[PDB]
């Protein structure tokens, strides 16, 4: 079931999970969970060096999950579930339409405003490279996060 | 679609939605989740139509009636003025006059439906706009009413519920702008 | 036509007077021509006179009967009895002309055209070209009058002035 042709196929599939779901679905995950998990470490570093500026009068120092649970009440949360819920259904026509034969391949929703992908081959380096880092961000996030668990503390935190 | 495809427009992942074509006014191809292939388009550009002429009329009444009532009317926030509207029997006006309208509508969509009549055209043009010296601009005027109500519906959706949270009217909103009460006060935690 | 959108009505066709091919609905279709025909003129003369009377009578009581304050009152200060005896009279009427072909497909079995009584007594159908403009005339003040006479009662029960005195006073709700 797992063949060259995806990127980033160094043929590690243990549990087989590619024999009993289309790969299309496979990949279309593995990437946004990737860029995600990538946008997440992100915050979770950012938040702790700086914040916006009323955020800290409203939310005080909670951190990690903590905001979260401070978050929801603010209603941020839910503008967020509600703006990232709408691009959603966007993109589950699109996973849809590339499930019946399309044209799309997976993981592609058309953003390049900086046309970085225009040369067919930068383009091949730049997908390995975003499954790479989006497995890295994976892991890391949860660490971060499972760190955050076990000592109450900010990922920065912990290193400082 | 960065990798080469065929694609709608509007969105570049997703194909032109079949049975969508650039016929009908202001087809940019969004049809993301096909309702065209589940509903005739005809029958839902009639209601794309009549919603947005609902709205267009209300985008402008909710802002008059913030400024202006009628003397003989209290002037109160337009959504309360449903309601005394309701209880004075107003409305009921409102809403017979429209079913009688509707009535004569109801035929034209099942004409509508049966080839005839093009969707939402009830030939009412008592100006000379868009008359046979002017119906060169019927494409044109075409697109823009299907632009003028997409919005309109978008705008009167948010007038209302805008004015929910604020509790503030839209013209006092914009002139004097506030976060949702609370917010700037308030800490969760 | 009347409705622009709609098609034209097919057994709506120029022949009767007033045909503007109004019928959106589209009962022609269903029902014959003739028979709509002759009850769009019978309530449009009943009505006509309806209206007649909501003005006269407001106006002008008989010695022999009592006066309500409204026409409509009027109906109901008469005696009991001479409810009765109207509606044996008018029902008559109806037998006589109708030649007791009352039902649908029993009235007009004989030709009879279509909304014709045969009542001329002063003879003013002479001329066909007359004949006519006066049937557009009639059909047209026919329909003013049942539109009238609802407007003229409902606002009588309701406010309970005259139609000439509503007018002095409006007195809106
Ligand atoms: C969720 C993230 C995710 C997803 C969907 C995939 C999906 C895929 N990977 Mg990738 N991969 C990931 C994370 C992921 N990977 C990470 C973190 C690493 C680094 C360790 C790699 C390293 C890697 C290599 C080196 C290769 C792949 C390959 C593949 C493909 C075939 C593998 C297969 O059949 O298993 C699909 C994978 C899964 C089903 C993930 C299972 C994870 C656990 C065991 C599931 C446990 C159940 C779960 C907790 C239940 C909760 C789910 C709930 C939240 C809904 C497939 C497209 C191969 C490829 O490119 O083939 C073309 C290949 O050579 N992957
Ligand atoms: C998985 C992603 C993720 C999630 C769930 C959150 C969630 C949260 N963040 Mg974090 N954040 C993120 C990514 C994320 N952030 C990234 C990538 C950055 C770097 C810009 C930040 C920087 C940041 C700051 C500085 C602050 C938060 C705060 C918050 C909280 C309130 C939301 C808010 O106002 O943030 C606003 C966040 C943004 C405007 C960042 C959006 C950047 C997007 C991802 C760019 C996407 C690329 C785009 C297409 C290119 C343009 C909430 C717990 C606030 C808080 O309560 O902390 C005390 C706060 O002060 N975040
Ligand atoms: C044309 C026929 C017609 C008629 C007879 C009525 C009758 C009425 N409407 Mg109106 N209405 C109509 C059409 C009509 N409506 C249409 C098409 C709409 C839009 C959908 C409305 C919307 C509407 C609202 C929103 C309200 C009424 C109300 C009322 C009632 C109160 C009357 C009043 O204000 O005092 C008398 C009227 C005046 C003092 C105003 C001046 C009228 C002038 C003197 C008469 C001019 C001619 C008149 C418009 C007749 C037109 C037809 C004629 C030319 C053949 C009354 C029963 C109100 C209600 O329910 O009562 C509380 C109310 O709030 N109506
Ligand atoms: C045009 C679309 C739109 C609209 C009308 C809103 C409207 C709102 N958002 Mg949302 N939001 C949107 C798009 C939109 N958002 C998008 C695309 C994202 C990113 C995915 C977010 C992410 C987001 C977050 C994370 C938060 C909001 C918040 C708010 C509220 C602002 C606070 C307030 O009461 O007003 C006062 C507003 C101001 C003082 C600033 C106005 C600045 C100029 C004039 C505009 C308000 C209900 C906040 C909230 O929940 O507040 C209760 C909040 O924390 N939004
Ligand atoms: C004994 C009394 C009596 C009788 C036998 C009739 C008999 C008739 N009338 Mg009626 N009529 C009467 C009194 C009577 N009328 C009175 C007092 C008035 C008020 C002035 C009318 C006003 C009237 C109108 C306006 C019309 C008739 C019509 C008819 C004819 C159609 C038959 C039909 O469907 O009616 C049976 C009745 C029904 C099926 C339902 C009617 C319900 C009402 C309230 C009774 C029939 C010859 C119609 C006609 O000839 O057009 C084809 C017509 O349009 N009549
Ligand atoms: C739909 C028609 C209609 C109906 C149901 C009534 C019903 C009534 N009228 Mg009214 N009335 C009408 C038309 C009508 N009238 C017309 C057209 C006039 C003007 C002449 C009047 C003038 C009038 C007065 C002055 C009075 C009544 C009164 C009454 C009540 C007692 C009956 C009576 O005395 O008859 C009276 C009937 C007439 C004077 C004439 C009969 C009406 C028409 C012409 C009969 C049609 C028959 C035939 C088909 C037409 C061919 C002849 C043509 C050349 C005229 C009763 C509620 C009385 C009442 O209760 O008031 C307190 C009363 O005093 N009516
Ligand atoms: C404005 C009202 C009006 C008009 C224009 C007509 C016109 C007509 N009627 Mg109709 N009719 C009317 C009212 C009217 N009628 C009323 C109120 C009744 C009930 C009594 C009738 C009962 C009636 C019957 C039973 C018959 C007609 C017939 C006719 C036609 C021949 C009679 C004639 O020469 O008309 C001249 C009519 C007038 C000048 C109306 C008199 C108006 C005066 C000036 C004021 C009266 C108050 C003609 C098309 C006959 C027909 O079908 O012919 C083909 C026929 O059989 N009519
Ligand atoms: C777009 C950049 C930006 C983001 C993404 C962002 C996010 C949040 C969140 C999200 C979780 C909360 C909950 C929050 C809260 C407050 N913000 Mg903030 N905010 C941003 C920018 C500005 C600016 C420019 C100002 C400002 C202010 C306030 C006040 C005021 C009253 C207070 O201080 O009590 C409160 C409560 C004003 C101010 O007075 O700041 C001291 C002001 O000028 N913010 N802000
Ligand atoms: C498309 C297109 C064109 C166009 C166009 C345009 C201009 C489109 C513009 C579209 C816009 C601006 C849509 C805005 C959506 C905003 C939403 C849904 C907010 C939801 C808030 C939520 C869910 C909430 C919440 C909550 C929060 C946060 C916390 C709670 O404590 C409180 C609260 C309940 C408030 C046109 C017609 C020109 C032409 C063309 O032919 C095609
Ligand atoms: C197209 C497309 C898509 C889509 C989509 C979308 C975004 C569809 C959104 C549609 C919307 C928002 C339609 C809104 C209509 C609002 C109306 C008719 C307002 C009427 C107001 C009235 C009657 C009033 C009033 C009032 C007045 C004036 C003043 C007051 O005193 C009184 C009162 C309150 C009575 C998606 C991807 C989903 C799927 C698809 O594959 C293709
Ligand atoms: C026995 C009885 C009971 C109790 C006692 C009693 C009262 C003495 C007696 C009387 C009972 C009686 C006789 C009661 C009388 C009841 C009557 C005659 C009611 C008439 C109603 C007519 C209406 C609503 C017309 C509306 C016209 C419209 C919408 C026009 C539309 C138009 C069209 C179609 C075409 C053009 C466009 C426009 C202009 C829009």
């Amino acid at each position: 079931g797992l063949d060259g042709t995806y990127v980033g196929d160094v043929g590690f599939d243990p549990l087989g999970f590619s024999s009993i779901i289309d790969m299309r679905w496979l990949r279309e995950a593995e990437l946004k969970h990737g860029r995600v998990c990538m946008l997440a470490a992100t915050g979770m570093i950012v938040q702790d060096v700086y914040q916006f500026p009323g955020v800290t009068k409203s939310f005080g120092d909670a951190k990690m999950t903590t905001l979260h649970d401070v978050a929801v009440k603010q209603g941020s949360m839910q503008q967020l579930l509600v703006w990232l819920g709408l691009l959603e259904i966007f993109g589950f026509v699109a996973i849809v339409q590339m499930l019946q034969g399309s044209d799309r391949q997976p993981g592609d929703f058309g953003f390049d405003p900086l046309n970085c992908a225009a040369n067919p081959d930068t383009l091949a380096r730049r997908q390995l490279v975003e499954l790479k880092n989006g497995r890295l961000a994976m892991i890391a996030t949860a660490g971060m996060l499972h760190h955050f668990f076990i000592t109450g503390k900010g990922p920065i935190q912990l290193i400082t | 679609a960065v990798f080469q495809g065929d694609f709608s427009e509007s969105v570049p992942f997703l194909k032109t939605p079949t049975n969508l074509d650039g016929s009908l006014p202001g087809d940019v191809g969004f049809d993301p989740l096909g309702f065209s292939e589940v509903f005739d388009i005809r029958v839902l550009r009639e209601a794309e139509l009549k919603h947005g002429r609902i709205a267009m009329l209300a985008t402008l009444g909710y802002l008059v009636q913030e400024a202006y009532v009628f003397p003989f009317f209290d002037k109160v926030p337009p959504i309360q003025a449903h309601d005394v509207l309701v209880k004075s029997g107003g409305m009921s006006q409102i809403l017979l006059w429209t079913s009688f309208l509707e009535i004569f509508g109801g035929i034209a969509l099942f004409q509508t439906i049966q080839g005839r009549r093009y969707p939402g055209d009830f030939a009412f043009d008592p100006l000379g706009l868009s008359q046979g010296k002017n119906a060169e601009k019927l494409e044109r005027y075409q697109l823009a009413e299907i632009k003028h109500s997409r919005l309109a519906m978008l705008a009167f959706s948010g007038f209302v519920h805008q004015g929910f949270i604020t509790k503030q009217g839209v013209l006092e909103q914009l002139g004097n702008f506030k976060p949702i009460p609370g917010f700037p006060e308030a800490t969760f935690f | 036509n009347a409705m622009p959108f709609l098609e034209r009505p097919p057994k709506l066709d120029g022949s009767l007077a007033g045909d503007v091919g109004f019928d959106p609905v589209g009962f022609s279709n269903y029902f014959d021509i003739r028979w709509l025909r002759e009850a769009e003129l019978k309530h449009g003369r009943v009505c006509m006179l309806g209206v007649t009377g909501l003005l006269v009578q407001e106006a002008i009581c008989l010695p022999q009967f009592a006066n309500g304050k409204t026409p409509v009152d009027d109906f109901f200060v008469v005696p009991a009895a001479g409810l009765w005896q109207v509606f044996f009279t008018i029902g008559a009427v109806e037998f006589f002309s109708n030649g007791f072909k009352l039902t649908p497909g029993d009235m007009f079995s004989e030709g009879r055209e279509a909304g014709d009584l045969g009542f001329d007594p002063l003879g003013c159908g002479k001329n066909p070209d007359a004949l006519a403009r006066r049937r557009l005339v009639e059909v047209k003040n026919g329909r003013l009058a049942m539109i009238a006479f609802g407007g003229m009662l409902h606002q009588q029960l309701l406010t309970g002035q005259g139609t000439l005195e509503q007018l002095a006073n409006f007195k809106a709700i």
